[PDB]
């Protein structure tokens, strides 16, 4: 007994159903990848540790 | 033909007059001994096709030594005295390569070497290296010996 209104809140989301709005229109695509958020890194060491 | 000499085994012996015992110190990076004769070119009047080189004066190089910062030896205590100007003693240095067994194949035998320069390595927070200090001597004469001249 899980009553699929609970699946819409608790279970994860699959990748195969997606829409891509590109500007003022929707275009049907097959794949979509590369939407990362990547940072650089700054360091500093001194002689005391 | 006999095999040439590689350059990663070497002993150095020092003999000062302050210090009663001759001591032997391991180094990392003995630089290399040069010996130039210092000719000069003369130009003759009617001769335009040959050259004329006239011998003058033999110039010797310098003995640059490198080793890590280790415990105080009788040589780093001796550069400390000369560079504080408490003594001006100089030493007879014997440098020799070793073959596979133990045997000295070439010997370089410097005379009246004077400590003239100390140079400390860099202190860096990300470095991963041994603190190497650089020592440098000026000698008067040089006389190479051995069977592999």
């Amino acid at each position: 007994a899980i009553t699929a209104d609970d699946i819409a809140v608790q279970y994860p989301i699959p990748t195969y159903r997606f829409i891509v709005t590109l500007g003022d229109e929707q275009v049907p695509f097959t794949s979509a990848s590369g939407l990362d958020i990547n940072f650089d890194t700054i360091e500093y060491r001194d002689g005391t540790g | 033909m006999s095999t040439p000499a590689v350059s990663h085994r070497f002993l150095v012996n020092f003999l000062f007059n302050n210090i009663p015992n001759p001591f032997d110190i391991a180094f990392q990076r003995i630089s290399g001994l040069s010996r130039t004769l210092e000719v000069s070119q003369h130009r003759e009047g009617g001769e335009n096709v040959r050259n004329l080189w006239l011998a003058e004066q033999v110039n010797h190089g310098s003995l640059v030594l490198e080793r890590g910062v280790m415990n105080a030896s009788p040589l780093t205590l001796q550069f400390d005295r000369v560079l504080r100007r408490e003594s001006t003693q100089w030493a007879n240095v014997v440098i020799m390569l070793l073959n596979e067994l133990s045997l000295p194949v070439t010997t370089w035998t410097l005379s009246h070497a004077l400590p003239v320069r100390w140079q400390m390595g860099d202190l860096d927070a990300g470095s991963n290296q041994v603190l190497i200090n650089t020592l440098e001597l000026r000698y008067q004469d040089m006389r190479m010996l051995g069977v592999k001249l």
